[PDB]
Order: structure tokens, then sequence, then C-alpha cells
């Protein structure tokens, strides 16, 4: 199962 | 024995030509297990493996939502870092992002990861701490100064600990019959002529698995590293894998060269000639 | 920008054996950018509807693909792989043999 946290650059 | 689950993602601008491309995979050791491609037909995370085709609606429900979410993520950080690199936007730029953990026979976290690479040179990574971050330029400090105002290391430590880990636990129980096997190499030496003065002999392993394995060939019980040639370990296609190693030996020499084998599949480590 | 030349393996998924059914590999790895284009070659021309594999990288960043199609060696056919990339001037051609 993913990582769901939108991380932007 | 140890076991690790990875996921891969990578996507590629295309200017002139629509949107970019993304691609993920996730991977239990070398088992490859979910996919996912923007250009696909109907967009949605695929399963890859039998032991996982059990999850129900609501994890590619869920899987998917994430998938897509990252797409989108990346079309807009693919636009940033043209700003951040000074670049023009004619051209293709790549980022990539590997995350995941690894854990011993007892199930327990041994190490974690999340890094990113931009157009195929580091970018910026979490370190094994998992809470501080190592940047390879200027442009990627300042990802790093949003990443630690935004406490994302603590984010991921979470993930890595607790989610990470207890996935891989489920997925090993739920494939056992496969994830927890290990296959040995089968292997043997061939001989080829080169000249009336030499010949090569190599020696094989196939239908391996895991890939890790070590192949060396000695002389008079001496390594022969330096004039060895070694190929890349190689997928046959159906799960195993392919390796061998050869060396350049004098007409009437062979039985002074020995090839060694070592996988984990092995109880012992192997010792083999020529056999004329 | 700085940029990797694809390594090139062509080689069966089980040995070799004459009339007997088995699996054509190429296996390109390590290069970047991710681009790539490549033919399966049968006594010089393409075969038809080969399958990919899922592009992915390695812990260096560099990429790795397998083209595969069914098929079955004589002692005749001359088998190949055939590759394009943006480093390569020209089509690198590698032929299939047995003992590699």
């Amino acid at each position: 199962g993913r990582f769901a946290a939108a991380i932007a650059k | 024995g140890s076991h690790s689950m990875r996921y891969f993602h990578t996507s590629v601008s295309r200017p002139g030509r629509g949107e970019p491309r993304f691609i993920t995979v996730g991977y239990v050791d070398d088992t490859l297990f979910v996919r996912f491609d923007s250009d696909a037909a109907s967009p949605r995370e695929e399963p890859r493996a039998p032991w996982i085709e059990q999850e129900g609606p609501e994890y590619w429900d869920r899987e998917t939502q994430i998938c897509k979410a990252k797409a989108q993520t990346d079309r807009e950080d693919l636009r940033t870092l043209l700003r951040y690199y000074n670049q023009s936007e004619a051209g293709s730029h790549t980022l990539q992002n590997m995350y995941g953990c690894d854990v011993g026979p007892d199930g327990r976290l041994l190490r974690g990861y999340h890094q990113d690479a931009y157009d195929g040179k580091d970018y910026i990574a979490l370190n094994e701490d998992l809470s501080s971050w190592t940047a390879a330029d200027t442009a990627a400090q300042i990802t790093q100064r949003k990443w630690e105002a935004a406490r994302v290391a603590e984010q991921l430590r979470a993930y890595l600990e607790g989610e990470c880990v207890e996935w891989l636990r489920r997925y090993l129980e739920n494939g056992k019959e496969t994830l927890q096997r290990a296959d040995p190499p089968k292997t043997h030496v061939t001989h080829h002529p080169i000249s009336d003065h030499e010949a090569t002999l190599r020696c094989w392993a196939l239908g391996f698995y895991p890939a890790e394995i070590t192949l060396t060939w000695q002389r008079d019980g001496e390594d022969q590293t330096q004039d060895t040639e070694l190929v890349e370990t190689r997928p046959a296609g159906d799960r195993t894998f392919q390796k061998w190693a050869a060396v350049v030996v004098p007409s009437g020499e062979e039985q002074r060269y020995t090839c060694h084998v070592q996988h984990e599949g092995l109880p012992k480590p192997l010792t083999l000639r020529w056999e004329p | 920008m700085i940029q990797r030349t694809p390594k090139i393996q062509v080689y069966s998924r089980h040995p070799a054996e004459n009339g007997k059914s088995n699996f054509l590999n190429c296996y390109v790895s390590g290069f970047h950018p991710s681009d790539i284009e490549v033919d399966l070659l049968k006594n010089g021309e393409r075969i038809e509807k080969v399958e990919h594999s899922d592009l992915s990288f390695s812990k260096d960043w560099s990429f790795y693909l397998l083209y595969y199609t069914e098929f079955t060696p004589t002692e005749k056919d001359e088998y190949a792989c055939r590759v394009n990339h943006v480093t390569l001037s020209q089509p690198k051609i590698v032929k299939w043999d047995r003992d590699m």
C-alpha cells in the first residue's frame, strides 16, 4: 500500500 | 530471510505532445505486483501478481486515487523545476522517485527510503535517520526548506515505520508460496575455443530467485576479478534470473581454474570446474 | 544534459534446443534518458507484436526494460536485437549467440 500525502517540490 | 517493499515512479515531459507520461510500479523483493500508466486505455492501478488480486475494490480505488494524484503532482513539479534551474520550456525533462522499507526475518524495520532525482541526477533524499534531508544543490535546497516547513519527514517516518512494514508483512503471508521461496541457481561451465592458444571458460548460473548472487573465478585459488568478464544479472521472463562470468585461459590450463557461486538458495557455496 | 548509453543483452529464457519452443529476450539497461526504441529481428526482418515490461529503474537511477517474444530456434535462423537511443549515432544491432 502506498504513501498518500501529496508533497509539492 | 530479509525482505523489501519498494515503489518506483517516473514522469517524463514531452513538450508539444500533450502532458507528461507517468508510470509507477511496486515490488516486493524482486517481484513486480502492481502497475499504473497514464497512457493506458483507462488508467487504473492493475494487479501483476496472484497474491495481490484478493485485495478488494476499495484497495484498487484508493491506490488508483493516489497514483493519479502523483501524476498531477509531478506535472506541477516539472514546471517548478524549470524555474528552479532557469531552463527553457522546449526540452524533455525527467522526475523520478523511489520509497520503501526493508525488514529482517523477524519482520521489524531495518531501514526506510524516500529519494528523488531530476534528469537522472540526485535531487533530494530523506536521510537514514528518517528525520533530516540531503539536498544535492541550491535548487533542491528550496524544496528542502518547504519540506522542513511542512514537517514532511515526520509524515514519511510515520509511514515507513508503520504502514510500509505492515503491508510488507501482510503481502509476505498472502504470497508465502513464492515470496518466501528461494530458487537456487542451476550451474555449469562451458569451454569456447578462441584460438589454438586460448579458450574462454564461461560459468553459468540459471533459474535463480531472488536476483542477488555472487559469481567468481579463481586461478590456483587466487581471485581473478580484474580478468573476469561479468555480465549484469538479467531477467529470464518467468520470475527467475540469469548471470555468467567468463575468463580467458591458455590451452591446457583449464584445471587451474575454479568457479565459485554464492546464493541464498544454496546451503553451502558451490565450487565448479570445467569437465571435458 | 548528461546521458547514459544502454547496455544490451540478447538471450533465451531456456537453454537453446533446436525445434523446441522458447522465448527470445532483449534486456536493455543502464540508460538515460528513458525514451528508447527496441526491435527483435528474425533473419534481418522485424518481428511483429513483441511485448515489453513497464519502465523501471536501478539504485543509480538508470533505466531498464525487457522486450520479448516467443520463438522456436533452428540451425539456420539468425536472431538479433536492434536498438536506437539519443546517445547512439545510429541503431546498434546485437546478434543472438546461444553461447551467451
